[PDB]
């Protein structure tokens, strides 16, 4: 599922922003 | 369509504008010193440094004061963004913005002492709990609508919404951190600032861009308040970016055709499409289906009931937060980027 696919990601953390 | 609600809200923009102005011409300086709070904990970080909690010693209120290091603001070209940064804080006044208390700097630091939102982060919660129901995220979606909707009427773009950014207080509704990249524009704009999962279509392809990227990413945060993930993921930001242009979504099956219609428009790739950027402004969102039950006058005084209030055992308790690593604070005796920071 999707969920399970996010959960795997890299990118369940604090995101941090570009410049 | 148009009754005395809609003329009720202009009369109070007209009124916030003003007041407003007079702070953003004649903005607050130097209004504390460090060595007046006591440093308890660190509650955040990012590129230039920290917030912490603090005690003011002689008033013994508990706040959060955010710390930049000047030398590595002006390393990495980000002057003008930390300017803004105070300038617009202090400026603004909201019930859903953080309120900035005091700032202040010296030699080597920028120092923003706001007040202290106990209830950690809504990224926190929403990664623990998973999900919010459609009921729960429409209480938070109804509040960054409204804060929306004074901001962008005071011709600021906010820029970057995120669940990292907003906050609960003590009886459970947001307030808005992190103005880092908030800007002050009429007209368009083109810095690629933002979070990837959250920028909009038209800031990934260098297109100049206005208030409306706000609302495409009030689209993807009521989407992962909604279904616990964003729209568009991905291990690395230029494959999160290449969704984003294609302009898919899929929808989880839970979420309701209401959310589906509301969520189809806000993520409209098309700039003259977008709920938010067409002729009747944020009142295609206000009077959209989803939100037929939000009685926005209620949000804007804070009368309703939250559907969740995060536990404080009292001031100054920093459960809701996560820990991080503590550095020493170091000032030193020579003055960095006087010139460059003398506004602040
Ligand atoms: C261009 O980049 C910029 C622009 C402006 C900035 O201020 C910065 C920062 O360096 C910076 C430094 C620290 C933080 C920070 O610690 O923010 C925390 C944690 C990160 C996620 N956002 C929530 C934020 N927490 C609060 O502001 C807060 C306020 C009141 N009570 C509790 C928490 C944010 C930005 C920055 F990097
Ligand atoms: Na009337």
């Amino acid at each position: 599922t999707t969920y399970a696919d996010f959960i795997a990601s890299g990118r369940t953390g604090r995101r941090n922003a570009i410049h | 369509k148009k009754g005395s609600e809609q003329e009720s809200v202009k009369e109070f923009l007209a009124k916030a504008k003003e007041d407003f102005l007079k702070k953003w011409e004649n903005p607050a300086q130097n209004t504390a010193h460090l060595d007046q709070f006591e440093r308890i904990k660190t509650l955040g970080t990012g590129s230039f440094g920290r917030v912490m909690l603090v005690k003011h010693m002689e008033t013994g209120n508990h706040y959060a004061m955010k710390i930049l290091d000047k030398q590595k603001v002006v390393k990495l070209k980000q002057i003008e963004h930390t300017l803004n940064e105070k300038r617009i804080l202090q400026a603004v006044n909201f019930p859903f913005l953080v309120k900035l208390e005091f700032s202040f700097k010296d030699n080597s630091n920028l120092y923003m002492v706001m007040e202290y939102v106990p209830g950690g982060e809504m990224f926190s919660h929403l990664r623990r709990i998973g999900r919010f129901s459609e009921p729960h995220a429409r209480f938070y979606a109804a509040q960054i609508v409204l804060t929306f909707e004074y901001l962008h009427s005071l011709d600021l773009i906010y820029r970057d919404l995120k669940p990292e950014n907003l906050l609960i207080d003590q009886q459970g509704y947001i307030q808005v951190t992190d103005f880092g990249f908030a800007k002050r524009v009429k007209g368009r704009t083109w810095t690629l600032c933002g979070t990837p999962e959250y920028l909009a279509p038209e800031i990934i392809l260098s297109k100049g861009y206005n208030k409306a990227v706000d609302w495409w990413a009030l689209g993807v945060l009521i989407y992962e308040m909604a279904a616990g993930y964003p729209p568009f993921f991905a291990d690395q930001p230029i494959q999160i970016y290449e969704k984003i242009v294609s302009g898919k979504v899929r929808f989880p099956s839970h979420f309701s055709s209401d959310l589906k219609d509301l969520l189809r428009n806000l993520l409209q790739v098309d700039l003259t499409k977008r709920f938010g950027n067409l002729k009747n402004g944020v009142n295609d969102i206000k009077n959209h289906k989803w939100f037929a039950t939000t009685d926005w006058i209620a949000i804007y005084q804070r009368k309703v009931e939250a559907p969740f209030i995060p536990k404080f055992k009292g001031p100054g308790d920093t459960s809701n937060f996560d820990d991080y690593e503590e550095e020493e604070i170091r000032v030193s005796i020579n003055e960095k980027c006087g010139k460059e920071f003398s506004e602040f």
